């Protein structure tokens, strides 16, 4: 509607993230880190981003 | 509430009941409406954060389920101030306990407890264990005086008797863990089952009496694996009331028909009914007892017919309003201890000692145009050395 | 009770292209936080319940319908069940270069329905607030403007909130989306700290979302353009047959071959 | 109008 707006590129990203997920459950240090966690919480402050 | 109970630790105790398993995620569950929330933004930090950002994290509207939320945490001990980070054993064991690391026994749990009421009241016929009578007895609703005699039921014990059975179980089971400390059982230990059960010698002996107030079922001859019935974890009414004080129960159970004559006169037993009447001689006698008419009108709303849960109010106003002024009749004369003074030469010492009474409290009650007062015999000592002393 | 339903873009084209680069983030840490996220909820009250659909280029398939490490036993099914299924559909899956761009409009639809699927079933004793947190990471495609309409004006209808969380794009039909229905529309810049925007914005329920601080909404561009060139146009000449909105008058619009009687 | 007088409409007891 009124709504607005190589090929060997699909198959080099369709292999390469088929052997990313081998790995799983990496959630007890990977998900997240305090000094990455502190920096979110500033930006919901009114001063921050 | 289970909130009052953990609300009254230390926090040595608080910590250690922190156990890995269940108690971070069972407390989790008690937090009512925002606590919730806050728990878990502040779970992957390091770092404590000022106290301003809370406060300033809920709009103004509302403000007051901050407080409430904070105060409660406070004294919970989850977080602390220093300078609001959690607790390092709470953070770790709570992200632990986040991605980290039947027909038949509700019947035996409906059996086992109600044979339970039927000891608990005069009952020839019921189940025998003396360790199940000793432990009532030092709940505070049974006294004996006389082991060769069976023991009797205190006045608590008729209130406990008309309680709901989950406000009846959850007050019982209350008392065993405040007795389970003066026995010397670990009181940790043994509260960190129930919230597991909801998702050691002192724990066999713990799951040999919850199997006897009838929450568990080995099923193989006492074995290690339990399978915890309905009430473990934490139905349609019967009785019909007229107007006229007739009381038409739908009952089969015999327990139902003892309560229910605890309070009225039986007139007639069917095999699927039974006819009772709430005369003046059993309100009085159940009030006597020690029985409130808050207990009776609740036992009667909540067992209550569905045919006269389409009327409103579904009990009618003439029953509740007989029953509320039976009560109050009987104690029409407020019996209070209390020493009255005479012979007051002047009211300036007489008002003197009126204020040290309100002061202190021993006053209860006081004339002025008369010039005399009563104390309770507690304060006539603290009076009589004010008087002593001059 | 609240019923959770993450709708997480899981598009190879675009998440693959990450593991070429080397970035840091990567599509596995995108579905632990979200598998946090959902343990998280599911945290919060037993009544509560939720949810996982994944996108792909050719369809989308649901990834969710003892304490080995001393682990609640549900939450377990629900870490093993999604990782399980999630690799599943990455490992296996057919090239076609002529269709690329992520599916989601497709994928809302199944949400949708299946929200009131359970709604249905569940006791009309408890009432159940639903809700969909979309968490885009591609661009759209301009072909599924119609249907992704449909499906969200469907939600503002059944009362569902969008709570779109687009990250390394902003698209405009997304947030057109979750601006009808009243839902949140987060776009966090910080892709490593992901995790801490969804149990701090989106995590909270539709009950204390409005007693509450969160990121004030952004505004919505309702651009309206002609069918001769898809710009911006401010005055529109629709018919009352297409209702399409055109750039000039015309003697007749082409999509209506309608004979116009001119005045 | 013609409504039932207070006393009737509900219980006076103290409770
Ligand atoms: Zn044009
Ligand atoms: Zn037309």
């Amino acid at each position: 509607g009124p709504t607005p707006i190589t090929s060997q590129d699909i198959i080099n990203s369709f292999q390469s993230i088929r052997q990313e997920m081998e790995a799983y459950t990496p959630k007890l240090t990977q998900v997240l880190s305090s000094s990455a966690a502190s920096s979110t919480i500033t930006a919901l402050s009114p001063g921050g981003a | 509430n289970l909130q009052e109970f953990l609300g009254g630790l230390s926090p040595g105790v608080l910590d250690r009941l922190y156990g890995h398993p269940a108690t971070c995620l069972a407390v989790f569950r008690e937090l009512p409406s925002l606590a919730k929330n806050w728990v878990m933004r502040m779970l992957f930090l390091e770092q404590p954060l000022p106290q301003a950002a809370v406060a300033l994290w809920v709009k103004k509207e509302f403000s007051k389920a901050q407080e409430e939320s904070t105060g409660l945490l406070s004294g919970l001990r989850i977080w602390h101030t220093q300078l609001l980070i959690l607790n390092p054993i709470f953070r770790q064991n709570l992200r632990i306990a986040l991605l980290g690391g039947v027909p038949s026994l509700d019947k035996y749990a409906e059996e086992r407890w109600e044979v339970v009421l039927h000891f608990m009241v005069g009952s020839p016929s019921a189940a025998v264990s003396q360790d199940l009578a000793q432990l009532l007895s030092q709940a505070g609703l049974m006294k004996s005086t006389e082991p060769g005699e069976p023991p009797c039921i205190t006045s608590a014990g008729f209130q406990f008797l008309l309680l709901d059975t989950p406000a009846q179980l959850w007050y019982f089971m209350l008392q065993y863990l405040q007795t389970a400390q003066s026995r010397g059982m670990d009181l940790v230990e043994i509260l960190s089952f129930l919230f597991q059960l909801s998702f050691s010698d002192s724990l066999l002996n713990f799951l040999q009496h919850l199997r006897e107030f009838g929450l568990v079922f080995q099923r193989k001859r006492k074995s290690r694996r339990y399978y915890p019935t309905r009430l473990a974890i934490n139905q349609p009414g019967f009785i019909v009331v007229e107007t006229n004080y007739r009381l038409y129960a739908y009952t089969e159970s015999e327990l139902q028909i003892a309560l229910i004559a605890l309070f009225s006169e039986m007139l007639y037993r069917f095999p699927n009914m039974v006819v009772a009447q709430v005369t003046r001689e059993s309100v009085q006698q159940a009030i006597a007892s020690g029985i409130t008419a808050q207990q009776i009108i609740h036992f009667l709303r909540t067992r209550a017919h569905p045919v006269m849960l389409k009327q409103t109010p579904v009990l009618p106003p003439t029953i509740t309003d007989q029953i509320r002024l039976w009560e109050l009749e009987r104690d029409r004369l407020r019996f209070t201890e209390g020493v009255l003074y005479n012979q007051f030469l002047s009211q300036v010492d007489f008002e003197l000692l009126l204020a040290h009474a309100r002061e202190l409290g021993v006053l209860v009650f006081e004339n002025s145009a008369k010039r005399l007062m009563v104390v309770t015999p507690a304060g006539h000592s603290d009076v009589k050395r004010f008087w002593k002393r001059q | 009770l609240n019923l959770l339903v993450i709708v997480v873009d899981a598009n190879p084209i675009w998440w693959g292209k990450q593991a070429l680069k080397e970035s840091q983030f990567t599509l596995s840490k995108c579905i632990d936080a979200v598998m946090v996220l959902g343990n998280s909820h599911l945290f919060m009250n037993r009544s509560n319940k939720l949810a996982v659909i994944a996108s792909h280029i050719q369809e989308s398939r649901f990834l969710y319908p003892g304490s080995k490490d001393g682990k609640y036993e549900l939450l377990t099914s629900a870490n093993e069940v999604i990782v399980e299924e999630i690799k599943d559909l990455m490992t296996k899956s057919d090239i076609k270069g002529q269709h690329t761009e992520t599916l989601l409009a497709g994928s809302l639809a199944k949400a949708l329905c299946y929200i009131h699927r359970m709604n249905k079933e569940v006791k009309d004793n408890q009432e159940m607030k639903s809700r969909i947190l979309v968490i885009k990471a591609a661009e759209d495609s301009a072909l599924q403007y119609m249907n992704f309409m449909n499906v969200i004006f469907a939600a503002q209808k059944q009362n569902i909130l969008i709570d779109a969380c687009v990250l390394d794009s902003d698209s405009g039909l997304l947030q057109q989306a979750c601006d009808i229905t009243g839902g949140l529309y987060l776009k966090v810049p910080q892709m490593p700290s992901l995790l801490q925007y969804l149990l701090w914005v989106f995590l909270p329920d539709q009950d204390q979302r409005s007693q509450l601080i969160l990121p004030p909404p952004v505004h919505v561009d309702y651009r309206a353009a002609c069918f001769c060139h898809r710009n911006l146009i401010e005055i529109g000449y629709v018919c009352s047959v297409c209702l399409s909105i055109f750039c000039n008058f015309s003697p007749i619009c082409t999509t209506c071959e309608t004979a116009f009687k001119i005045s | 109008a013609k409504e039932r007088p207070i006393w009737l409409r509900e219980s006076t007891v103290q409770g």
